[PDB]
């Protein structure tokens, strides 16, 4: 029950991300009821989540949390229902979560946010169909790009190229970006709408994306392997931190899947009773995999390696 | 005073949000009735069993506030025309759910998007909801002037933007709307919320929406410019489009976030109020015509019907019209009576259809300013108005006026007239049977006599107006042909419409008609060049008349008598809309038909497609003799 921490956490858990030391960051939205807001949480004990009385820090946002990500070790970057991108920062003591800035640069819900290699810039995608590049230090939009023709479902920064990132949209485009190019977007070639994206951690020009029909696909920049992993939308794809990484996939089918190099299934969890929203691998125990969903559960799966 | 609303996609608290939206000066709030990210499953477990509540409570606003302040919004994940079957199913169930909640709440309107070409299944679900009870709610289809694909930044290196003109392609979103409302069978509850972008399309793209049922215009904060002082404003081209929209009295909607953070948010709205206050106030006619806009009226038949008192009043409240009659008479008197005969030559003037006396007084004023002598007869068949004429004649006119209570086709005049003056014209000129009436009176005009008016000509012009088409459609009555409403003309102050070609002359009549073989039947074929893609719904009718020499009356727009209020245009509809492409010719055919008891019109389109002959044998509409 830390100070200025809400006594109640919203039901619909939307994000979960481990940091270096293993503390767990939670993002929650209230998607029904009188008040439609959200909240941010830090659990230095990931087994105590999502219990509010045994958290390390917590704060309320003005609106819901559609996405978030760490910015280093004390920064939290939030995509808000309000159209705004927010940055919060832990205090020196890590007992409060203070707002750093709140800029209303999108004209609709901010659905997806991603921090670039340098850790000083981030990219965001919105239902307003725009993608914006942010200078977190100057708290200003550097660039605003309207490449797509419909909502932007996912943006994902390159692991090691500070000027490269992927995006996908309901216009059925997957775009590879390189801000060094006069026209910085390139279309990566009829299928079903792309819903999720994940760079390979150890391979520069390799990524995976999920579609609205349950398919997971492995793509190279230039010549395709795919598998029906889910019976509904693929909400997210998160590679493990192993030398040869595993691939965790999430779905509105309320199941978690773990796939190998060839997209074959090694694990399957049906613990959730509602949509599975995020998955984050423990930095300490590489076999443990944490998931959160709209059933308000925080599950700790042991993934057989 | 502009009626404006605020568009939000994020409402943490309804009472807080509504209060803030009103303090800024808005009249209503477009907002979601379920959280726009709260995707719901209706078929597969375990997610279909997600415990509730499924959204906010109706008890958070009073019934009046739901009824008047809230416009609902379809959740954006709802995609009934998805290519994924599971998604089409859940979207169908969800769309019925949200729509039925809106109805549950009594919302005055509900917003659904047209953001792609194929909305067949969306239309099917909406049409099903519409046929599930009898409610008055409106559906605003959010459709942009310019599709997002046609305005994206040219920043894809391997998919450049088309820089070549695609006339019809640029009109694609109008086709999104046309097909949707055609599938939904022109429901009256389905209307357009036109969304305006930062760059306007070619003018023809804009004009495509003329005649359509635009109930709202949506202005993103992204399109506003910034003046020196830092306030949001609009380009001169956008201001042009705003003014056109104020003429349609649409509701304006402000969407997006505040990008002029230096100024409070009511800035955007205050600018609209600024544009609204800046425009020519009601200019007599427009001042008076407003209220009658696109209101269908049965054409008067003063021959078969006896007009009421307040109907003559409307005729009389137009001094520019009678001052023209006075000038026509003034000039005629001087051409017929040389100065040297001014005291000996008494001209016999007959007003044929005098009503309550306006021409009689104009005739008296004319003889005074002309310094000539006249002997007046005032002929009126409506005995109710003859009451007015005879109290006038006893109280003021005296013996210089002889009131005659009779039909001018039967009256046995005691002497012949030097001038007959008449006001027997309708909005289509001859549609009250002025030719038949003046032919039957000709026998008592002198051999050199003058008729005022001396000739008249009807005009026609093709028009597009899905709004007016629907208004006619809704004129079905219980005990008659269910398509009779389309086989009859209407007098109407045409407003929300698109004129498709320059009006051209139809039927002309001259008086006196010296011809020995008088036949007032008529057959005319007209060819209208059309330079736009459009839909044909009917023909606007006007007329011009020569009162004498250069003195005229006209409601034909290009020659409209300035300052004259009398006579709205007339509308001839067609049963089925006709598609017309750029560069095609509309050929229409009109007949004027008659027997001993009735006169009527029949009409037909013969290019680019044939319609049915409308009003054959006057089965739906006749004018009584
Ligand atoms: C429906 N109808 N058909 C024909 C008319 C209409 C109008 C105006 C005149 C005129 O100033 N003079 N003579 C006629 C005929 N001879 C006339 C006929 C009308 C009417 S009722 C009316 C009442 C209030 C406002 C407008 C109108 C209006 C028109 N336009
Ligand atoms: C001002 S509208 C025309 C007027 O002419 C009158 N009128 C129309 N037809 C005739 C007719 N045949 N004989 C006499 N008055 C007529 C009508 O009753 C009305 O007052």
């Amino acid at each position: 029950l830390p100070p200025n921490a809400p006594a109640c956490m919203e039901r619909q858990l939307e994000a979960a991300r481990y940091r270096s030391d293993g503390a767990l960051l939670l993002g929650a939205s209230s998607l029904s009821g009188r008040c439609w807001a959200g909240s941010l949480w830090l659990f230095k004990d990931p087994c105590a989540a999502p219990n509010e009385g045994f958290c390390s820090a917590g704060v309320q946002t003005e609106a819901g949390v559609a996405d978030l990500t760490w910015v280093g070790e004390r920064g939290i970057l939030v995509a808000s229902d309000s159209g705004a991108v927010e940055l919060w920062e832990l205090d020196e003591n890590e007992t409060l979560i203070v707002s750093k800035f709140c800029k209303y640069e999108h004209d609709d819900i901010v659905s997806t946010v991603s921090v670039l290699s340098s850790g000083t810039q981030a990219v965001s995608g919105s239902k307003d169909i725009c993608i914006k590049v942010w200078d977190l230090a100057q708290q200003v939009v550097l660039s605003s790009y309207r490449a797509h023709a419909a909502q932007v479902t996912c943006v994902a920064a390159s692991p090691h190229k500070d000027s490269v990132f992927l995006s996908c949209s309901e216009d059925n485009r997957i775009l590879l970006w390189d801000t060094r190019c006069p026209k910085p977007a390139s279309q990566i070639g009829p299928g079903y709408l792309p819903t999720s994206l994940a760079w390979h951690p150890q391979q520069s020009e390799v990524f995976v994306f999920g579609d609205e029909n349950g398919t997971v696909s492995l793509v190279d920049t230039k010549s395709v392997l795919s598998s029906a992993v889910h019976s509904q939308c693929v909400t997210g794809l998160v590679f493990s931190p192993h030398s040869v990484p595993f691939l965790a996939s999430l779905s509105e089918d309320c199941s978690l899947a773990v796939l190998d190099s060839s997209l074959s299934e090694l694990f399957r969890s049906q613990a959730h009773r509602d949509f599975v929203r995020d998955a984050t691998w423990s930095p300490l125990n590489h076999s443990l995999l944490t998931t959160v969903g709209w059933d308000h559960q925080v599950v700790h799966h042991v993934v057989p390696t | 005073r502009v009626s404006s609303g605020r568009d939000l996609n994020c409402v943490p608290e309804i009472a807080d949000t509504l209060g803030a939206v009103a303090k800024q000066g808005f009249d209503f709030l477009c907002m979601p009735v379920f959280h726009p990210r709260f995707k719901r499953e209706f078929i597969q477990e375990p997610a279909k069993n997600r415990p509730g509540p499924q959204t906010r409570s109706d008890l958070l606003l009073s019934g009046r506030d739901w009824n008047t302040l809230i416009v609902g919004k379809l959740s954006p994940w709802i995609r009934p025309d998805s290519k994924v079957e599971k998604i089409r199913r859940n979207s169908e169930a969800a769309m019925l759910q949200e729509l039925n909640f809106g109805a549950y709440l009594g919302l005055p309107a509900f917003l659904l998007p047209l953001n792609q070409e194929d909305n067949t299944n969306l239309a099917r679900v909406l049409t099903n909801h519409i046929h599930t009870g009898h409610h008055s709610s409106m559906f605003w289809m959010r459709v942009p002037l310019v599709a997002p694909e046609d305005l994206r930044d040219d920043i894809i290196e391997n998919a450049p933007t088309t820089h070549t003109e695609e006339y019809s392609g640029e009109e694609k979103t109008w086709m999104w709307w046309h097909n949707f409302r055609t599938l939904c069978d022109y429901s009256k509850r389905i209307a357009v919320a036109l969304e305006i972008g930062a760059d306007l399309p070619s003018n023809h793209v804009i004009d495509r929406w003329l005649g359509e049922p635009i109930k709202a215009a949506i202005l993103p904060t992204s399109i506003f410019l910034t003046n020196k002082k830092g306030f949001p404003v609009l380009s001169k081209m956008h201001q042009r489009l705003i003014f056109r929209l104020l003429k349609l009295e649409v509701q304006f909607i402000i969407t997006g976030t505040n990008h002029h953070s230096e100024k409070e948010f009511c800035s955007y709205l205050q600018y609209l109020e600024y544009l609204s206050q800046n425009r020519p106030p009601p200019n007599a006619y427009e001042l008076f015509a407003k209220g009658y806009e696109d209101y269908l009226q049965s054409p008067l038949q003063p021959l078969m019907d006896n007009l009421e008192s307040q109907t003559y009043e409307v005729f009389e409240k137009d001094p520019i019209k009678y001052s023209q009659y006075q000038q026509a008479i003034y000039k005629c008197l001087l051409d017929r009576v040389p100065e040297e005969e001014k005291d000996t030559n008494v001209q016999v003037l007959m007003v044929l259809g005098a009503g309550r006396g306006p021409l009689v007084n104009a005739s008296l004023r004319a003889a005074k300013q002309a310094d000539r002598r006249i002997k007046l007869y005032a002929v009126e068949k409506n005995p109710n108005a003859v009451v007015t004429l005879e109290n006038w004649q006893f109280e003021e006119w005296g013996s210089q006026v002889t009131v005659v209570s009779s039909d001018m086709r039967e009256w046995v005049a005691p002497e012949k007239a030097d001038i007959i003056v008449s006001e027997l014209l309708g909005s289509f000129a001859d549609n009250e049977l002025s030719p038949e009436c003046l032919d039957g009176a000709q026998h008592f005009l002198k051999d050199d006599g003058v008729s005022i008016p001396g000739e008249y000509t009807s005009f026609l012009a093709p028009i597009s107006s899905s709004k007016l088409y629907n208004e006619v459609r809704a004129c079905r009555e219980k005990d008659r042909d269910p398509e009779a409403q389309f086989e009859m003309p209407y007098v109407v102050r045409l407003h929300n419409f698109h004129q498709l070609s320059a009006p051209q002359p139809c039927f002309t009549f001259s008086h006196p008609n010296r011809d020995p073989m008088i036949d007032n039947n008529r057959y005319c074929t007209l060819e209208f060049p059309v330079e736009v893609n459009t839909v044909l719904h009917g023909f606007a009718g006007y007329f011009e008349t020569v009162l004498y020499q250069d003195i005229t009356l006209s409601i034909r727009p290009e020659t409209h008598s300035p300052g004259m209020f009398s006579w709205f245009p007339i509308l001839f509809p067609i049963k089925q809309p006709i598609t017309v492409r750029e560069g095609q010719t509309i050929c229409v055919r009109f007949w004027r038909c008659s027997n001993s008891k009735k006169v009527w019109y029949e009409w037909a389109v013969t290019a680019p497609v044939c319609s049915a002959i409308h009003n054959p044998t006057g089965r739906s509409y006749t004018i009584g003799l």
